[PDB]
């Protein structure tokens, strides 16, 4: 499967949390290709700042043999 | 010829009959194999030098 | 616990039945002399293969009571008598009971438990059964001893016996 | 079964309240409408057979498939059963008109009605349309006659229409 | 069987069986006489297979039949042979069904839990299955031997 | 074993009798 | 679920017994019919939408069910009925391949009657729909496969009834 | 949920009918009432907290319910109860605006009795509190609007019976 | 869940009372028992696997339960059963530490009987296994902590029969 | 391919692959001769297959070639025949693979949205692949016809 | 990931051509290798745990790596290392059985070297242990199958190295 | 240590160390010398502990030092005693630190996995640690014995 490696910064609106929240804020994680559109929308519409997107696993221009 | 006296003398309670999975069913086979127990091995932890005998591969 | 071999008309069930024929005195003396015979002609003990922690407290009690009380406790175990320690003993698995008797013998040999009466000699039938057991293989021996000591202690429902071995005063 | 007065009394007893001004006003409204309700019931009694027949004829003109093969009014057996069901609805609507309360329809018409029609394959929608046709015929009849109050007339039929019909929005 | 595993996969994706799954089921179907021949051969000589395998095991692992070993004693050895018999029967089910699901669901799921609770050295259980595989393979032809050895290997791997 | 004492019943306050 | 092979294996395993001759002949019976089941399943998988369409068109269309006031009125409910039919056809094919109706009893029927009585879905009309599916499929896959698919569609109907 | 307009729409739709004279008459009647409904809703929304406060003071405070052992004892239970009164007032306002009790059937009274019985909440006390809310709301919004809001609060109360 | 201290506090709070002499006596008694409870719980945590092993060997092994056709037959079901015994022992130890059986009702016995009846799990065999756990624990931990552990294991048994 | 999907399904459960999967790999490898025979037959005969299928489709669906249809005229007829050739390509790609995955990766994952954005009736394309099927199923041997019919029918079902 | 079949399919589809002469030839070569491929896969699956066990015994154990200071010291480091070798064998077996190494990129070497650099796992001892694994494997299957396994395990090692 | 454990327990709820935690740390610091001597008693007599316990174990579990066992032969007997010395060292770390964590994080995380790969039975490693516990307890006072027994029993529990 294609896997992106997305880096994002998520700010905190509507709440001043007192527990540890740094892990949720600026995170780098592997995302399956199929979920990246939905995840991009979710991070954006939450107020996030997607710094970086790369194709960690997979190739461009691949018509077959992606799963 | 079938003799009912032989069967009467040979009566066994039903609940005492062996059913599938009972390990008793392998008592005869276990006896026939007669597994050989190892000899009493003479080991003294006192006389072992750990540093020298432990492999240094 | 583990399934016992009671009546099959083979050397192991036959010897087990013979051990069950012996009196309480014969049986208890036989297991003492078998213990003395362990490691040369009978199979050794391997107490690490039994959850002996279950017996720990009981053994401690035996090592605390007086010599007469110690001998009486062993006699109670052999007499199928109803005492708290007999019930505790009966609740264990065969391996734990056998390791418990082994530790009792070790303590007696070490003196912490009341030893056998001085100059005691095994009887005729008991010695014959012990010789038979010596004639068997190690696996057969462990099976025979396990089934020998499994019925000791107290279990409800079962009952009987008339001979008894009270003390050696 | 609960009529308007019983419904009011239940509401007030739930809270352990004596009847207050609002209760007396509602009872007064029912009692003053009583004559018109009785007149409407009598007019329905004077025309029930013709009301049912004409409503069924109009329904089968509006949905001709009902009396054609595979229609649920197809064959005289099913046709008679359908006219019977229309008669049921008119009789219980008259009851509800007199009581000024639709609980009689809930208890004795609607509860389990969907289940029965589903079990038999009776189509609910045409039955609801027939109920509405009968309602319109009753309203026109009441308008023609010398009746003063005719707004209550729609209440039972509409109730059945709302209770039995599928939810679209 | 294979049909059930393929059905579960096809239903998990809300789709009918694919051409590949259909052809796989078809191959397991038409070439189903060899599976039953292998199963019949294993079932016919279960006594000898288990006895020879147990003898081989106790030769390789006499510790389990020595003081402190789980199989020490007549009764313990009998139960060990019974366990080997269980696993041979399960292997036959797996061979017949063209799948390893019945073996998995009868004698492998949580098998480590059971044998850890019993004190039994599980690696020796895998070794006993190895001996049973060797004997059974000696008792069959080359292709039948390979087909049975695949499922024996599945069982051995799951306890190794 | 989990039902609280105040749930679904009248909880009477216990007071020592006045004659004590 | 259990298929015919698993049915035999479970019957043998609950007794601790190896497979005997009768079990072997039952497995032989299942292997004998497996080709038929694969071909019938292939035809039905190819034509599923068309069986459903023709069965709806022959049983439910231009009736009270689709007209205003019927349970198939409005597009949401129409799509719901077609969806249920897709499930019934697909699970009937699954069971037919398995040779056992167990998957129907567990995925389809265990809760469906309560579901349909809760929602108010008419069971007479849906039984008519499944029967129409039965005849359409019987027309497509032939005599033997038609009867076999019949068995499981009738099974769904009886579970509903 | 289903308001007066939506109820008319449903009645017309299930007969495949366009809106006739009677349906338009019902819509016009609801339109006539709309001004009063909006006015009452505005006033209640502005004064929901104080309506609840006065109802609580009237029916609940300084009784066994708020004393140790009572169901309103402890701050969490008191907050929950005044939250419930907020629920009932808000949903009664919704029903009054819609001119229909269906919202109450769908998301107020469904399983409510089981909820309170499982929690141990006393039914009679909450009925009296809702009556107090009806009285306070009437004293705030006048006789006519109080009659309508009382219809919906009494609907809730009858649901709890 | 409530421990002994929390039970005392809840009875007092439901009365609205400060803790009087009797409540303090109950608290003192529980504090006195705390060391014994902790020692026993440490022993059980040490020997949990052995306790379960010996209870199973005493009550369940070499019977129809483990043989083909019994509920413990198959490695999966064996593992599930010994897992359940571990659960019961862990929760009995919790209860003994707390001096209250409430955790058993809120976390273990809630719906457990219905669970075992829907699964076909034999209840008498489970009760016998739990009683074997009780005897093993008594022989391992003593006769006082043995008695308390027996109280809570018998509580688990009471909620299963 | 069948090998790829076997490997990914195994890696899902983190296993080395089970006996049935390797058996199917063996069977498909050995039958590669017949599968490539069918593929070559379809490749060499592609133009005739497409032409006959298009003629019988248009006799079956004379609306799409009528004014207003997606394939109206000769240039749009050329595009529609080109799509028929593309999906014949995908059928030949699938048959040599032993699995349907290439067909979905290229031609079926997104086809509905594509044709809707084009206005093409996808059920008419299903009919086109059907006509391709009943033409190809007489051009080769009886078993080869069915072996290709599996992939034809999969395409039809996924376009229905 | 891609197999040889999917590799040629991808090339042909990128260039938009049917299966051409060279494509047929390369497919034929894979078909001619797909018997030793499956045999080697079965043999490797049969005794993989022993393969890794013997490799570790002859290549890693009783040296400074397993001694205090080495990166295998600790019951946790040892577990991590042995599962790493086991994963290497599984994925190399997949790679061998498919005639390609794209799976190694997409499911093993996805940032593995960077992870080992970050976490300090040596990049030389890993390749040495993999040398041992491929040695045992080749001695366990055959010269050509062992050659394939060594090629793919060296592909992994280079991705690490 | 106890301070690190308390720090993590305080940060789990995003707060400062409670006065109870601080007072427990105070008591631990003040009683420091007693455990700083218990560790020395265990360390100075380490060879006695390991060898006496190993002899007692091989009397407990003769099978492991018997042919086919995991420890048979002088070489494997020595390396098993090596493991015993390692675990005694971890127990000394535990008594010093006041916490079972460094023992867990060094010698009990993945211990089952490693010993599975090596073939050692784990009940016997638990028995080895238990014999070490008994021999060590015999060398010290009752209260010191219980203080060390807490950690010895923790190690036993994480093994069997
Ligand atoms: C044609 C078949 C008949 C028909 C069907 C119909 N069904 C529904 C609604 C639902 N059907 C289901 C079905 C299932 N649940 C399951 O778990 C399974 C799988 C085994 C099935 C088959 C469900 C869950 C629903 C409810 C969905 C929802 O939440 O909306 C409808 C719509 C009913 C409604 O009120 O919307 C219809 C129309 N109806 C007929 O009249 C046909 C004879
Ligand atoms: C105060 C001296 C200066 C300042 C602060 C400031 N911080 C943020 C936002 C965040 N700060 C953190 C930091 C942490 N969160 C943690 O959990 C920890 C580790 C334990 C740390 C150190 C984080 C993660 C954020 C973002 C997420 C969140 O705030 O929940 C802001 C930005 C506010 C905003 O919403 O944009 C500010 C203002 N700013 C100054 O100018 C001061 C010098
Ligand atoms: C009159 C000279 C002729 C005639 C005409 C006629 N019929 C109807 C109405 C109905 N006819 C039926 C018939 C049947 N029901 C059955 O089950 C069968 C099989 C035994 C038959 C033939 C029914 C059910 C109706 C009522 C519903 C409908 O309108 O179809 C009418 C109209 C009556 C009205 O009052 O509007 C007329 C004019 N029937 C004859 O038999 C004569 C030859
Ligand atoms: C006429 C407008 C529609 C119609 C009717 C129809 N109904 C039946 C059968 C039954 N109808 C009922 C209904 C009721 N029973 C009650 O007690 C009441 C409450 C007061 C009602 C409304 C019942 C229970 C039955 C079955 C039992 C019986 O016959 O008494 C049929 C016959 C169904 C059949 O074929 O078996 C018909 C035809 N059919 C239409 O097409 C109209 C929509
Ligand atoms: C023989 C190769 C090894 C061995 C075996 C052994 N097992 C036991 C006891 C049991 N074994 C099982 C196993 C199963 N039950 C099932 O349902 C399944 C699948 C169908 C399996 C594999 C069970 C449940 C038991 C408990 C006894 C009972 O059957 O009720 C023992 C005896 C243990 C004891 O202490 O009694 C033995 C000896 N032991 C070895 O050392 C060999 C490596
Ligand atoms: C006209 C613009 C297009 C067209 C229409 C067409 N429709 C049908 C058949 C049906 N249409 C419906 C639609 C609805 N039912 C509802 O309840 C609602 C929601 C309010 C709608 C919109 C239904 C359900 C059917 C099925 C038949 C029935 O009523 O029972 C057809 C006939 C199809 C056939 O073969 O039966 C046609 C022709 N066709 C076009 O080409 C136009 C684009
Ligand atoms: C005193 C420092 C402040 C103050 C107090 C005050 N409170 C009320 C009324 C109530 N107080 C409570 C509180 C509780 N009930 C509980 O169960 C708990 C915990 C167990 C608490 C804290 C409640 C429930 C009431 C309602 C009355 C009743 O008991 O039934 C009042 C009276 C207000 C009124 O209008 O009646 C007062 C005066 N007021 C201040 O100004 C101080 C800051
Ligand atoms: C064994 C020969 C050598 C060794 C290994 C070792 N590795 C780690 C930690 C990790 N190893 C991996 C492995 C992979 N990442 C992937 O993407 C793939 C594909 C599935 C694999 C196999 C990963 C992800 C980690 C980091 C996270 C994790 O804990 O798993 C360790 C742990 C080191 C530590 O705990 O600090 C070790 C010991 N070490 C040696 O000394 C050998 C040369
Ligand atoms: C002795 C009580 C039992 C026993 C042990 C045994 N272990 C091995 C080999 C190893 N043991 C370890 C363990 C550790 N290394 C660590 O760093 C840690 C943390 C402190 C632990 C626990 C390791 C890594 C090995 C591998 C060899 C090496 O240390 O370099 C053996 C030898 C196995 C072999 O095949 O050589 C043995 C015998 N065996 C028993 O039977 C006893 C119950
Ligand atoms: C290998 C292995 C093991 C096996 C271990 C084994 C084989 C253990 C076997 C141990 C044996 C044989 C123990 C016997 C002990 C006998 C005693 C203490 C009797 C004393 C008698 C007295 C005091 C009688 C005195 C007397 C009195 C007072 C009288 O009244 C008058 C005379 C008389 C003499 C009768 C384990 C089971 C541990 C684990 C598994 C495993 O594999």
């Amino acid at each position: 499967m294609r896997m992106f490696r997305i880096t994002a910064c998520v700010p905190s609106q509507t709440r001043i949390r007192t527990q540890r929240e740094l892990q949720n804020t600026y995170f780098t994680k592997l995302v399956p290709y199929d979920n990246w559109f939905r995840e991009q929308q979710r991070i954006m519409k939450m107020g996030g700042k997607i710094v970086k997107v790369e194709l960690a696993t997979g190739r461009p221009g691949t018509n077959a043999g992606l799963a | 010829q079938i003799v009912w006296q032989n069967e009467v003398r040979r009566f066994i309670p039903q609940e005492k009959k062996l059913t599938a999975g009972n390990p008793m069913n392998f008592l005869g086979m276990a006896r026939s194999i007669n597994p050989a127990a190892n000899t009493i091995p003479k080991v003294s932890a006192q006389n072992i030098n750990i540093e020298a005998s432990v492999p240094r591969r | 616990g583990i399934f016992p071999n009671t009546l099959a008309a083979d050397v192991v069930p036959a010897t087990i039945a013979r051990f069950s024929q012996l009196n309480a005195e014969d049986q208890l003396a036989l297991i003492w002399f078998a213990y003395l015979e362990m490691g040369k002609t009978l199979t050794i003990a391997a107490p690490g293969a039994a959850s002996m922690q279950l017996a720990e407290n009981a053994l401690k009690e035996i090592q605390a009571m007086g010599p007469l009380q110690q001998t009486q406790a062993m006699c109670d175990l052999a007499n199928r008598a109803d005492t708290p320690l007999c019930r505790t003993y009966a609740s264990w698995s065969p391996n734990i009971k056998l390791g418990f008797w082994y530790r009792l013998g070790e303590l007696m040999e070490q003196g912490f438990v009341a030893p056998i009466p001085a100059g005691y000699q095994l009887s005729a039938n008991a010695n014959a059964v012990l010789a038979t057991i010596q004639g068997l293989e190690s696996g057969q021996q462990i099976t025979v001893l396990r089934n020998a000591v499994v019925d000791m202690g107290f279990t409800a429902g079962k009952d009987g016996k008339r001979i008894a071995e009270p003390v050696v005063p | 079964m609960r009529d308007a007065v019983t419904t009011l009394i239940k509401n007030y007893d739930l809270t352990g309240r004596y009847l207050d001004r609002n209760a007396m006003d509602e009872l007064k409204a029912y009692f003053e409408s009583g004559s018109a309700r009785i007149a409407a019931a009598a007019m329905i009694n004077a025309n029930s057979a013709t009301i049912v027949k004409r409503a069924a004829a109009q329904l089968f003109e509006e949905i001709p498939e009902l009396i054609r093969p595979s229609g649920n009014a197809y064959t005289t057996r099913r046709f008679s059963a359908c006219l019977r069901d229309m008669d049921y609805y008119l009789r219980y609507a008259s009851y509800a008109l007199i009581a000024a309360d639709n609980n009689v329809l809930d208890e004795r018409v609607l509860q389990g009605l969907r289940e029965t029609y589903n079990s038999l394959g009776v189509p609910i929608g045409p039955t609801v349309r027939g109920i509405q046709i009968m309602k319109e015929m009753i309203e026109a009849m009441a308008e023609d006659s010398s009746l003063n109050s005719t707004d209550f007339i729609a209440s039972p039929f509409d109730h059945m229409t709302r209770e039995l019909s599928e939810l679209s929005v | 069987s294979i049909v059930t595993k393929s059905i579960v996969n096809a239903d998990a994706e809300a789709r009918y069986l694919s051409p590949g799954e259909l052809d796989r089921i078809k191959a397991f179907v038409t070439g189903g006489a060899a599976r039953l021949r292998i199963a019949e051969t294993l079932t016919g000589s279960r006594e000898t297979i288990v006895k020879q395998a147990g003898d081989r095991l106790f030769q390789k692992r006499p510790d389990i039949v020595s003081p402190g070993g789980n199989a020490y004693g007549e009764e313990m050895t009998a139960t060990c042979l019974r366990d080997m018999d269980y696993y041979l029967r399960l292997v036959t089910y797996g061979v017949v069904s063209g799948d390893v699901t019945p073996i998995e669901e009868i004698g492998l799921v949580g098998v480590r839990e059971m044998y850890r609770s019993l004190g039994t050295p599980i690696e020796a259980v895998a070794q006993s299955v190895r001996e049973m595989k060797e004997v059974a393979s000696g008792l069959m032809s080359s292709d039948d031997a390979a087909e049975a050895s695949a499922y024996f290997d599945f069982v051995i791997g799951k306890m190794s | 074993g989990s039902l609280r004492e105040d749930i679904g019943q009248r909880v009477d306050k216990e007071v020592t009798p006045r004659f004590v | 679920m259990q298929d015919a092979i698993t049915a035999v294996i479970n019957s043998a395993d609950v007794q601790g017994k190896y497979l005997d001759g009768a079990a072997m002949d039952k497995l032989k019976s299942y292997f004998a019919s497996g080709e038929l089941r694969v071909r019938a399943a292939s035809v039905i998988s190819a034509n599923a939408a068309t069986i459903v369409k023709e069965a709806v068109a022959k049983s439910l269309l231009y009736s009270d069910v689709t007209r205003p006031g019927g349970n198939m009125y409005t597009t949401r409910r129409y799509a719901a009925c077609i969806r249920d039919l897709d499930y019934y056809l697909r699970y009937a094919t699954y069971a037919m391949l398995a040779g056992d109706a167990s998957i129907l009893d567990e995925r389809v029927l265990n809760g469906l009657k309560e579901t349909y009585n809760s929602l108010g879905v008419p069971i007479s009309s849906t039984v008519q729909a499944i029967q129409a599916i039965k005849e359409v499929t019987a027309s497509l896959v032939g005599a033997d496969a038609g009867k076999e698919m019949g068995v499981y569609l009738d099974y769904i109907c009886s579970g509903l009834s």
